[PDB]
C-alpha cells in the first residue's frame, strides 16, 4: 500500500514511526474512561495498512486496519484505501467504508492530527461524533508528521523560513541557577547560557556536584547552536569531564523539550544517564507551535470582504514586533508599548508565551542602552475582528493579568485596538491613546484596513487573481473594437484578446484570435500566472495532433506604468510542421495591467517640452469639479491626480482614483495609470479605469487639461457609454522648461544672470523641527555637529538625528555639487545616503524661493520614497527688482505707508468681474515677480493685461505720489500706446479701510482705454498709526503715566502649563517659543498644534495686561475658526512658587483658550488694604485668601457655590471657572458665564458716626437698567470675637447694588493695654498676676522644630523680624507663620485641674492636605530644588507630596486649602523648686493646635494670704485664734481632726501631705488630707459664720468634701464637732462657740 | 472643508476633557468623514 506519507510544495511529512507495522504488539487503545456502558472501548487504528490481533483486538475483521470490537461482537469503522489529507495548518484521514450503517451511510471515520512536539505517549480520544454513530472525528496529538529532518539554529533561536516552524527558547535562561533533586546529586544547568554558581569551573554551561561529597566535574561547557530534531528539540553540550576510561570519555549532557500548552516555563527534570550521555526531557510552553486566529471577517449589513493577513509580524522579530511609545512626564511613568495583531508574541524576555500585548518600561536608557525590563504582562488573542461602523474595525483580546478598577472586583487588563483606515500604506505604528480602568485603548491610523470588495465572484476568462495583497485585474479596456495589426516575420498575424472579433469570426467556438497571417483557424482561450515576471494566457485551437495539444501560444504580461492601453509588438514567431504543437509567442506588455499604486508622474514628450502635475497633487483639500444635472440633488465628483483620496465612505476599490458621490449610490469610476497625450496639435489627457459595473461596459475617467493663465477648477464636460470626460484649465499645464548647472552656480532664467549660494553654506545650519532634528550644510562637506560617525572615505552633506531611545543617525545622500532653477524655484538633489525600511536609498531635496532676507528654513512632509523635503525663502533669487519706499510717512491719518503689501513670489491677478476676458497682474510698488507659468508679460511693466490678447504694459512704478491725505496715492507712468498714439497708459490705484485677516485684491473698477484706468482696494493695511507707543512687550498706564514692562520673562526657553496628568502646553512671552513650529506662542503635546501666532501688541484693560494672540491652528467648529489665547497678567504682590502659567479654561463658542497668569512685575499700585483710626493702625492683610478665593454661599433659596470673595488682591485662578481675570467678587450663575460685580478699588474707609469699616468695588459692566455702567458692591465688617476668622454673607440686595456682611475678631479694636494679665476669678477669690513673666523670648526647641513663645509680648525677634504680631511664632525652617494675635489674647481658668489656661487665636492658616486627607510632609524636594508650600508644577490644580523626595516615592494628593487657621494652648503647672521655669512641647494634631506646658510657682502662690473678710461694713479682726505653730487636736470616734484657719499645717502629724487644712487619723480607713485656704470663702449669717474647705476627698461623681462650719455667739472659745454626714451631698456640719465670732 | 483623525485626535480627545478619560461609544466614524465641532467631542467623553 505504502500511500501513508504526504509532502506538500517544499516539506514532506510522514506517519511511520507512529504506526505499528507488523511488530503484533497492543494496538492504540484509543480512549479515556468518561462514558462507556457497553465498554466499547475499541479504537484500534493502525495509520498506514495493519491490525494487530491479542486480547480484546483477535477475531478484528481485517483488510480494513480499524478495528470497532464490543461486548456485542467485532465490526469495521473504517477501510484505507484513501491517503490521508491536508487541513487548516493539520493533517487529516478521511478513511474509507468499514461495516455498514444503520441506513447504508457506508460509515467514514475521520482522523485529525495536530502536531506537539516531544510527544512519546500519545493516544488519541473519540471528541464528537455525528450523534447516530455513523461518521466517527478524531483528535490525535502526536510527535509525527508537521514538519521536515532537523535544521541548526543561531544564537539561541531555531529560525528557519522554509519550514516556518519557527521556535525560541530566549526568554528560559537564568543568571541565577537551576536546582535539582536526586538522592545526592544536584544538577545545576541554565540554558543558552553560562553556569552562574562559583563550585563549578564558570567556562561550563551545566555541571553536577555530588552533594554527598562537593566534588565538581563539567557535564560539558556552555553552547548556542540550537538543533531543531524531527518532533524533538534536542540541545547537547561539550565535552568536560573524563571519568576514568582509557578513551578517556567527557561528560557530554543532552536536553529535550515536550510542548505543554499550559505549564509555562516549567523545571527541568533529570530524565535518566544510560553510558554518560545525561538526559534532561523539559516541558516548555515556548517549545509549541501557537495557531494563528483567521482574521477575515465578513459584512453583516452589506457585502465587502476586510483583511488583517499582512499585519501579522510573524518573524525576524526578537522584539522586532509593532512597537508603540508614551512620553508624557519626566523618567518615571513612561511605557513602550509591544503589540501584534491576530496571533501571540515572537516571545520577548520575561513576558509571556500566549500573550499579545506586553506593557515594557525604560531603565537607564539615557547614551543608547537599557531597552527594556517587564512589569505587566496581559491580553489573550481570543476574538479576532469584531467589525464595526463600515471603516473602523474594533479588536479586542481577554484574559490578561489581574487588576483594580475604581474598588470593584479583580479583573483583567483587556486591549482593544482600533483600525480607522487610511491610504499612508507602509511604516504606521499604532499611537498610544490611554490607560484608563484596565482597558488598555490603542489607536491605530492606516492599512489596507477597509476596502476590499466581495468581487461578487466575477470568473470572466479575461479575469485572474492576484494572491500577494489581494487583487483581480481585467483587460476588457482591450475590447478594442475595429481590431489591431500584430508585427510578424512570417507574416502579419491579427489579435484581439477576448469577447470582439467580426473579423475572423464565422467558424465554430466563435474565435477572437484565430486569424489568416496570410496575405485561418480558430483559437479558444484558457489561462493563469505565478506572477514572477509571469501573467499569461493560453490559445487552444481545434486542429490538434492525434491525442496531443493543438497550436496553443502565450502571451507574457508584465508591467510599464507611462503608456496608453498599448500595443502588441511581436515576440519571435517559429513554425514547427514535425511536431503537433505550433505557438506564435507574440509578448507585449502595457501599463494598464499591473498593481496601482503612487504613481511619481513627471512624464514628457518626444518634442522635448517637459511637464509636471506634481503642483497639483500636494492638495490635503481633495479637489472638486462642477456640474450640471436634473431638478433633484446635483451629484458630486472627487477627483485627484496621480495619488488615492481618504477612504471615502462606500466607494470601494483599492485605488479610488475618481469617486462619484449623489445622495443615493456610491460609483467608483477609475485607478491611478497616467500617459498624457503630447504628440497632439493640443495637450496633455490622463485616464482612469477598470470602474468593473455597466453591462460589461466598464467605467472610465478621462480628464483633459490645457493651459489657462490663471488658477482654476474642474468642471464636467459631458458623460456617454457610460465613461467620462471632465474639462480642467489652470497654469500647470503650460510647457515647463528648467535648467541645469554646477558647483552651487546656475544660469540663463531668461533673465541672463547668476545665482550664488554658497554664503548659505559658511556655517551650518539646524532646523529644529518637530520629533526630528537635521544637521546639514549646503554645497555640503557637512562635517561639524555630533555626525560625523563613519568610517568609510564617503562625505557626509546631512544626518537626520532621534532624542534618547534608540537615537540613531543615519546619512542622507552625498555631496553632488549641483542645482537647479526650476520654474521660478532654485532647488538641489542630494542622491543616495544609507537604507530605509525596504531598498528605499534616502534622498534630500533642498528647495529655494526669493523673499526679503527670511533665512530660517522649516522641513515639509515625508515622500513614499522615504526622501525628507526643506523649504528656504532667503533673498538671493530675484534679480530683477523696480522697487521704491511707496510711502508718504511724513503726516498722519494719511495710510503712510504700503511696505507688507509688495509680493516677489508671484502676484496679484485681482478679483475681477464675473466672466473676465483679461488678467490684471499688478503688485503696489514692485514690478511683476516673475510668474513661470506662460509667456510672460516683460519685468519692466507692473500693471500688466494678459488673457485674450498679447503681454502689454500699463505702466511702470514711481514713489508714491497722493493727490489727497486719503485716496489715489499709487501711480503708474508709461504704459502702452492708446487709441490716441500720442499717450502711455497712466494707472492709478486706490486705497480703503476695512477690518479683513484676509482681504481682498484691488478690486477692478473703470477702464477709459485711453491711457486711463483707476483701481480702489478694499484693505485692511490703510488706517493704522506705525509709532504704537512701544511697538514692543513694554506698555504706559494711560492714568498717572507709569510704564509696564516684560521683556524681563521673554525667553524662547519657554514655559509648562498643565492641562492632565501626561501632557504639557508650551508658553513665551511676547516671543516665539524654541519646542514647537516658529510663529507660535502656545502648542499641545504629542503633535505639534498652533494656538496663536505671537504678537506683541500689549494691550491693558483695568490693572490688568490682556495679551493676545490670533490665527492658530484651524478650529474643529461648524463656522471656520482658529484658536486663539489671552494671557491675563494678575499683579501677585510676592514672589512665590506658583507664579506659573495655569491654563484656567476652554470655551466652545468659538475655540478660545483662556490663560491665567501671575507676577509682581505688573501692579503699579502699591497694595496696601491697612488704614489708620486715631492712634490705632487697622490691617486686613491675613484676612487675604491666598491660594483660591472664598465663598459667600447660597442664600434664601433651595437645591443651588454662588459667590467669589477677595477683599484686597485680586482672587488666585482655579481650572474651570472662568471668571474673567482681576476680579474681587464674582457671581456665579445657573446659566451662562459670572459677572463682574466689581474691581478692587482702593483702601479701606471708615464711618465717622458708627465705626464700622466699609470697603468699596467699582465695575466695567452695565447694570440690569442699563444705568450709566459702574456695577457697584460694597462689603461691611462687624467686629465680634471667636477663633474662625469668619465668610462673608450677602444680606442686602439692590438691583445693581449688593452688599456683604462679615463677622470678623480683627477689626475689634484694641483697648488699652489689658485690665491686666492675671487669672482674676470669682470662685477662688485672688488672682494671679501673670505680669513678672512679661520678660522676653523663650526659646523651646524639640523634634524637628524649635519655636519661640512669648505671654502678652509678641516676638519677631532675635531671628526672623517677620513674624508680625506674632506671640507664638515658628523661628524653625524660613518664615515661620505667627500662631494668635495678642490682642486675640482670652486667659482662662480649668475648674478640676485648678491650673491656667492661654489660648491664643486666629493667627495664619493650618498647613493644607491631599483629597485623601493623607496629610503633607512640607519641607521636600521636587526637581533638586527644595520647596514648602503646594507647588504647581505639571498638574493643573496645587498638590501637596506625602513623601521627603517625589523624586523617590510618587506620592501626592492635590493641596485642597483649609480654612481653619492655627493656634496655641498654654498649660501651667505648680512646682515649689521654681517660681518661673520652662515651656515644654507637648502636641501637634495635624501640625497646627500646638500647646505648651510649665513649671511654675508664679499661678499657684497661696502664701501672702489675707483671710480677713467684711460683709455689711461689719468688721472683724480674727488674728488672734490661729496657731502659728501647732494645733488644738481632738480624736473621737477614731478620727484624728487637726485643722486652724487660713494657715498651712504646722509641726502635723505622720503621711499627711504639704499645705494641709485638716488630715484625720484613721484607725481602718486610709488618712486622707481635705481643704485648703486659697479658695478659702468667709461668711457671716444672722446667727452663724459660714466657711468652706475644697479639694478634698473623691466623694462620688466628681464631688468633694467641706467642712460647713456654725458660729453661734458664746463667750469663750470652745471646739466643734461632727453632727451627721451623708453620702449624696458628702457635707460635714461643726458646732463651735467662740469669744472672737461676733 | 477639512477635518481631524489621525495623530490630531488622539491629543485633542486628551485635550478637551483631559484628566476625566473617555470612550469610543463612537467618535471615529464622525469626526473622520463629517466635519465634527467641539460640542461633539465632549458628550463622548466620560461623565464624572
Ligand atoms: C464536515 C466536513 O468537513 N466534512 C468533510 C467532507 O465534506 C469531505 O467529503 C471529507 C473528505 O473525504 O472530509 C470531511
Ligand atoms: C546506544 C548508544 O547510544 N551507545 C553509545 C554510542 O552511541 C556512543 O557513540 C558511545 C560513545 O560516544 O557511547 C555509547
Ligand atoms: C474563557 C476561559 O476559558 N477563560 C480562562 C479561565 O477560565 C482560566 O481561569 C484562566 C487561567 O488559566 O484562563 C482563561
Ligand atoms: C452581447 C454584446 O454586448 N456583444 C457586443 C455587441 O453588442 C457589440 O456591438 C460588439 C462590438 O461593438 O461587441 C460585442
Ligand atoms: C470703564 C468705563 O467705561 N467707565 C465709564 C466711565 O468712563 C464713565 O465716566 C461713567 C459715567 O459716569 O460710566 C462708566
Ligand atoms: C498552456 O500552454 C502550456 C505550454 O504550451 C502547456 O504546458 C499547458 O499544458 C497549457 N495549459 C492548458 C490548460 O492547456
Ligand atoms: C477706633 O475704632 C473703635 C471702634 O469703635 C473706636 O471705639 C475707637 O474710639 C477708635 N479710635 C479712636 C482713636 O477714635
Amino acid at each position: 500500500a505504502l500511500l501513508c506519507g504526504v509532502s506538500d510544495g517544499k516539506q514532506r511529512f510522514d506517519l511511520s514511526a507512529l504506526a505499528r507495522h507488523s511488530e503484533l504488539e497492543q494496538n492504540w487503545e484509543a480512549v479515556d474512561g468518561s462514558q462507556r456502558e457497553a465498554e466499547k472501548k475499541h479504537f484500534f487504528i493502525n495509520i498506514c495498512h495493519r491490525v494487530l490481533q491479542t486480547g480484546q483486538a483477535r477475531g478484528c475483521p481485517e483488510d480494513a486496519a480499524v478495528c470497532a470490537v464490543d461486548k456485542n461482537g467485532s465490526k469495521n469503522l473504517g477501510r484505507f484505501i484513501s491517503s490521508p489529507t491536508r487541513e487548516k495548518g493539520n493533517i487529516q484521514l478521511s478513511y474509507s467504508d468499514g461495516d455498514e450503517c444503520g441506513g447504508g451511510q457506508k460509515i467514514i471515520t475521520n482522523i485529525t492530527l495536530m502536531c506537539k512536539p516531544g510527544d512519546l505517549e500519545s493516544a488519541p480520544v473519540l471528541t464528537t461524533s455525528r450523534a447516530d454513530g455513523c461518521f466517527y472525528e478524531f483528535e490525535w496529538r502526536t510527535a509525527a508528521a508537521c514538519v521536515l529532518s532537523r535544521t541548526e539554529g543561531d544564537n539561541c533561536t531555531v529560525f528557519d523560513s522554509q519550514a516556518g516552524f519557527s521556535f525560541d527558547l530566549t526568554p528560559l535562561t537564568k543568571k541565577d541557577a537551576y536546582k535539582v533533586e536526586t538522592d545526592k546529586y544536584e544538577f545545576h544547568i541554565n540554558v543558552c547560557g553560562p553556569v552562574s554558581v562559583g563550585a563549578c569551573p564558570p567556562d561550563s554551561g551545566a555541571c553536577q556536584v555530588s552533594r554527598s561529597d562537593r566534588k565538581s566535574w563539567n557535564l560539558g561547557r556552555s553552547n548556542a547552536k540550537l538543533s531543531y530534531y524531527d518532533g524533538m528539540i534536542q540541545l547537547t553540550y561539550r565535552d568536560g569531564t573524563p571519568y576514568n576510561n582509557e578513551k578517556r570519555t567527557p561528560r557530554a549532557t543532552l536536553i529535550t523539550f515536550l510542548c505543554d500548552r499550559d505549564a509555562g516555563v516549567g523545571f527541568p527534570e533529570y530524565q535518566e544517564e544510560d553510558n554518560s550521555t545525561y538526559n534532561f526531557r523539559w516541558y516548555t510552553s515556548y517549545a509549541c507551535p501557537e495557531e494563528p486566529l483567521e482574521c477575515i471577517v465578513t459584512d453583516p449589513v452589506t457585502l465587502d470582504q476586510y483583511d488583517l493577513s499582512r499585519l501579522a509580524k510573524s518573524e525576524g522579530g526578537p522584539g522586532g514586533n509593532w512597537y508603540s511609545l508614551d512620553n508624557g512626564g519626566a523618567r518615571s511613568t513612561w511605557r513602550k508599548y509591544y503589540i501584534n495583531v491576530c496571533r501571540p508574541l515572537n516571545p520577548v524576555p520575561g513576558c509571556d508565551r500566549y500573550a499579545s500585548a506586553c506593557q515594557m518600561k525604560y531603565q537607564g536608557e539615557q547614551g543608547s542602552y537599557s531597552e527594556t525590563v517587564s512589569i505587566s504582562n496581559l491580553g489573550v488573542a481570543k476574538t479576532g475582528p469584531m467589525v464595526e461602523d463600515s471603516g473602523s474595525l474594533l479588536l479586542e483580546y481577554v484574559n490578561g493579568s489581574a487588576c483594580t478598577t475604581s474598588d470593584q472586583r479583580r479583573t483583567t487588563y483587556t486591549t482593544r485596538i482600533h483600525l480607522v483606515c487610511s491610504t499612508g500604506s507602509l511604516y504606521t505604528h499604532p499611537i498610544f491613546s490611554l490607560n484608563w480602568e484596565c482597558v488598555v485603548s490603542f489607536l491605530w491610523n492606516t492599512a489596507a484596513a477597509c476596502p476590499i470588495r466581495i468581487t461578487t465572484d466575477i470568473d470572466q476568462v479575461c479575469s485572474i487573481k492576484d494572491p500577494n495583497s489581494g487583487y483581480v485585474f481585467d483587460l476588457n479596456p482591450l475590447n478594442n473594437s475595429r481590431g489591431y495589426v500584430v508585427l510578424g516575420i512570417g507574416k502579419t498575424f491579427l489579435f484581439n484578446v477576448c469577447g470582439d472579433m467580426p473579423a475572423c469570426g464565422t467558424l465554430d467556438g466563435k474565435p477572437a484570435s484565430g486569424c489568416e497571417a496570410e496575405v485561418l483557424v480558430g483559437l479558444e482561450k484558457s489561462l493563469q500566472l505565478s506572477t514572477e515576471g509571469f501573467i499569461t494566457l493560453n490559445y487552444t485551437g481545434l486542429p490538434s495532433h492525434p491525442n496531443g495539444r493543438a497550436d496553443a501560444f502565450i502571451i507574457r504580461f508584465v508591467c510599464n506604468d507611462d503608456v496608453y492601453p498599448g500595443t502588441p509588438k511581436f515576440l519571435h514567431q517559429d513554425i514547427d510542421s514535425s511536431l503537433g504543437i505550433r505557438d506564435t509567442f507574440f509578448e507585449f506588455e502595457t501599463a494598464l495591467a499591473c498593481v496601482p499604486s503612487p504613481v511619481d508622474c513627471q512624464v514628457t514628450d518626444p518634442a522635448g517640452n517637459e511637464y509636471d502635475l506634481s503642483g497639483l497633487s500636494k492638495a490635503r483639500k481633495p479637489w472638486t469639479a462642477v456640474d450640471t444635472f436634473d431638478e433633484g440633488k446635483k451629484r458630486t465628483f472627487y477627483l485627484s491626480v496621480c495619488t488615492p483620496l481618504p477612504y471615502i465612505p462606500g466607494c470601494h476599490g483599492t485605488a479610488v482614483g475618481c469617486c462619484l458621490v449623489t445622495e443615493d449610490s456610491k460609483l467608483n469610476l477609475g485607478v491611478v495609470q497616467i500617459s498624457p497625450q503630447v504628440g497632439a496639435n493640443g495637450s496633455l489627457s490622463l485616464v482612469y479605469v477598470n470602474g468593473d459595473k455597466c453591462k460589461n461596459q466598464r467605467f472610465s475617467t478621462r480628464i483633459n487639461l490645457e493651459c489657462a493663465h490663471t488658477t482654476g477648477s474642474p468642471t464636467f464636460q459631458l458623460q456617454n457609454d457610460c465613461e467620462y470626460v471632465f474639462l480642467w484649465r489652470t497654469v500647470e499645464a503650460c510647457p515647463v522648461v528648467r535648467a541645469e548647472g554646477d558647483y552651487c552656480e546656475v544660469r540663463d532664467p531668461r533673465h541672463g544672470n547668476l545665482y550664488n549660494l554658497i554664503p548659505l553654506g559658511l556655517n551650518d545650519t539646524v532646523v529644529r523641527a518637530g520629533e526630528y532634528t537635521y544637521y546639514f550644510r549646503v554645497c555640503g562637506e557637512l562635517t561639524s555637529g555630533v555626525c560625523p560617525t563613519s568610517d568609510k572615505s564617503k562625505v557626509i552633506s546631512s544626518c537626520q538625528e532621534k532624542r534618547g531611545p534608540q537615537g540613531f543617525q543615519k546619512v542622507a545622500g552625498l555631496f553632488n555639487q549641483k542645482l537647479t532653477y526650476e520654474n521660478g524655484v532654485l532647488k538641489m538633489n542630494y542622491t543616495g545616503g544609507d537604507t530605509c525600511h525596504k531598498v528605499y536609498q534616502r534622498s534630500t531635496t533642498i528647495f529655494f524661493y526669493c523673499d526679503r532676507s527670511t533665512q530660517a528654513p522649516v522641513f515639509l512632509q515625508e515622500t513614499s520614497d522615504c526622501s525628507y523635503l526643506f523649504e528656504w525663502r532667503t533673498q538671493y533669487a530675484c534679480p530683477p527688482y523696480d522697487l521704491t519706499e511707496c510711502s508718504f510717512k511724513n503726516e498722519a491719518g494719511e495710510t503712510y505707508d504700503l511696505s507688507s503689501l509688495s509680493r516677489y513670489s508671484d502676484n496679484w491677478e485681482a478679483v475681477t468681474g464675473t466672466g473676465s476676458t483679461e488678467h490684471y497682474l499688478i503688485n503696489v510698488c514692485k514690478s511683476l515677480s516673475p510668474q513661470a507659468g506662460s509667456d510672460p508679460c516683460p519685468p519692466e511693466a507692473a500693471v500688466c493685461l494678459l488673457g485674450g490678447p498679447k503681454p502689454v504694459n500699463l505702466g511702470r512704478v514711481r514713489d508714491s505720489p497722493q493727490w489727497s491725505q486719503g485716496l489715489t496715492l499709487l501711480k503708474y507712468v508709461d504704459g502702452d500706446l492708446c487709441p490716441d498714439q500720442i499717450r502711455k497708459k497712466s494707472t492709478t490705484i486706490r486705497f480703503t479701510c476695512s477690518e479683513s485677516h484676509v482681504n481682498s485684491r484691488p478690486m477692478f473698477i473703470s477702464a477709459v482705454e485711453d491711457c486711463e484706468y483707476t483701481f480702489s482696494w478694499p484693505t485692511a493695511a490703510a488706517c493704522a498709526v506705525k509709532s504704537n507707543v512701544h511697538d514692543d512687550c513694554q506698555v504706559t498706564n494711560p492714568a498717572t503715566g507709569h510704564l509696564f514692562d516684560l521683556s524681563s520673562l521673554s525667553g524662547r526657553a519657554g514655559f509648562t502649563a498643565a492641562y492632565s496628568e501626561k501632557g504639557l502646553v508650551y508658553l513665551s512671552v511676547c516671543g516665539d517659543n524654541e519646542n514647537c513650529a516658529n510663529g507660535v506662542g502656545a502648542c499641545f503635546g504629542q503633535t505639534r498644534i498652533s494656538v496663536g501666532k505671537a504678537s506683541k501688541r500689549l494691550t491693558y484693560v483695568d490693572q490688568v495686561l490682556q495679551l493676545v494672540y490670533e490665527g492658530g491652528s484651524p478650529c474643529p467648529s461648524k463656522t471656520g475658526l482658529s484658536y486663539k489665547s489671552v494671557i491675563s497678567f494678575v499683579c501677585r504682590p510676592e514672589v512665590g512658587p506658583t507664579n506659573r502659567p495655569m491654563l484656567i479654561s476652554l470655551d466652545k463658542r468659538t475655540c478660545t483658550l483662556f490663560f491665567s497668569w501671575h507676577t509682581p512685575l505688573a501692579c503699579e499700585q502699591t497694595t496696601e488694604c491697612s488704614v489708620r483710626n486715631g492712634s490705632s493702625l487697622i490691617d486686613l492683610s491675613p484676612l487675604i485668601h491666598r491660594t483660591g478665593g472664598y465663598e459667600a454661599y447660597d442664600e434664601s433659596e433651595d437645591d443651588g457655590p454662588d459667590f467669589y470673595i477677595n477683599i484686597c488682591q485680586p482672587l488666585n485662578p482655579m481650572h474651570g471657572l472662568a471668571c474673567p481675570a482681576g476680579t474681587a467678587v464674582c457671581k456665579v450663575p445657573v446659566d451662562g458665564p459670572p459677572i463682574d460685580i466689581g474691581r478692587v478699588a482702593g483702601p479701606p474707609i471708615l464711618n465717622p458716626i458708627a465705626n464700622e469699616v466699609y470697603l468699596n468695588f467699582e465695575s466695567s459692566t452695565p447694570c440690569l437698567a442699563d444705568r450709566h455702567f459702574n456695577y457697584t458692591s460694597l462689603i461691611t465688617f462687624h467686629c465680634k470675637r471667636g477663633v474662625s476668622m469668619g465668610t462673608p454673607k450677602l444680606l442686602r440686595t439692590s438691583v445693581c447694588d449688593f452688599v456683604f456682611e462679615w463677622e470678623t475678631p480683627l477689626v475689634c479694636p484694641d483697648e488699652v493695654k489689658t485690665d491686666g494679665c492675671s487669672l482674676t476669678d470669682e470662685q477662688l477669690y485672688y488672682s494671679f498676676n501673670l505680669s513678672s513673666l512679661s520678660k522676653s523670648t523663650f526659646k523651646v526647641t524639640r523634634g524637628p522644630h524649635t519655636y519661640s513663645v512669648g505671654v502678652c509680648t509678641a516676638a519677631a525677634g532675635l531671628d526672623e523680624g517677620g513674624c508680625k504680631d506674632g506671640a507664638v511664632c515658628l523661628l524653625s525652617g524660613s518664615k515661620g507663620a505667627s500662631f494668635g494675635r495678642l490682642a486675640s489674647m482670652k486667659l482662662d481658668y480649668r475648674h478640676q485641674d485648678e491650673a491656667v489656661i492661654l489660648s491664643y487665636a486666629n493667627g495664619d492658616t493650618c498647613p493644607p492636605e491631599t483629597e485623601d486627607g493623607e496629610p503633607c510632609v512640607f519641607p521636600f524636594v521636587f526637581n533638586g530644588k527644595s520647596y514648602e508650600e503646594c507647588v504647581v508644577e505639571s498638574r493643573a490644580r496645587l498638590w501637596c507630596a506625602t513623601t521627603a523626595n517625589y523624586d523617590r516615592d510618587h506620592e501626592w494628593g492635590f493641596c485642597k486649602h483649609s480654612t481653619s487657621h492655627r493656634t496655641s494652648v498654654i498649660i501651667f503647672k505648680c512646682d515649689e523648686d521654681a517660681d518661673v521655669g520652662r515651656p515644654q512641647v507637648f502636641s501637634e494634631v495635624r501640625g497646627c493646635e500646638v500647646t505648651f506646658e510649665w513649671k511654675t510657682k508664679v499661678v499657684c502662690p497661696p502664701k501672702k494670704m489675707e483671710c480677713k473678710f467684711v460683709q455689711k461694713h461689719r468688721t472683724y479682726d480674727l488674728r488672734l485664734l490661729s496657731s502659728l505653730t501647732g494645733s488644738w487636736s481632738f480624736v473621737h470616734n477614731g478620727a484624728s481632726y487637726y485643722i486652724n484657719l487660713c494657715q498651712k499645717i504646722y509641726k502635723g502629724p505622720q503621711d499627711c501631705s504639704e499645705r494641709a487644712s485638716v488630715c484625720k487619723k484613721s484607725t481602718s480607713g486610709e488618712v486622707q488630707v481635705l481643704g485648703l485656704v486659697h479658695t478659702q470663702k468667709l461668711d457671716v449669717v444672722d446667727d452663724r459664720v459660714i466657711v468652706t474647705y475644697s479639694k478634698g476627698h473623691y466623694c462620688g461623681d466628681n464631688k468633694t468634701a467641706s467642712a460647713v462650719i456654725e458660729l453661734t455667739c458664746a463667750k469663750t472659745v470652745g471646739r466643734p464637732s461632727f453632727t451627721r454626714f451623708d453620702v449624696d451631698s458628702c457635707t460635714y456640719h461643726f458646732s463651735w462657740d467662740s469669744r472672737a465670732a461676733c | 472643508s477639512e477635518t481631524l483623525c489621525g495623530g490630531e485626535l488622539v491629543d485633542t480627545l486628551q485635550f478637551v476633557c483631559g484628566d476625566r478619560g473617555f470612550y469610543f461609544s463612537g467618535i471615529v466614524e464622525e469626526c473622520c468623514f463629517r466635519s465634527c465641532d467641539l460640542a461633539l467631542l465632549e458628550t463622548y467623553c466620560a461623565t464624572p
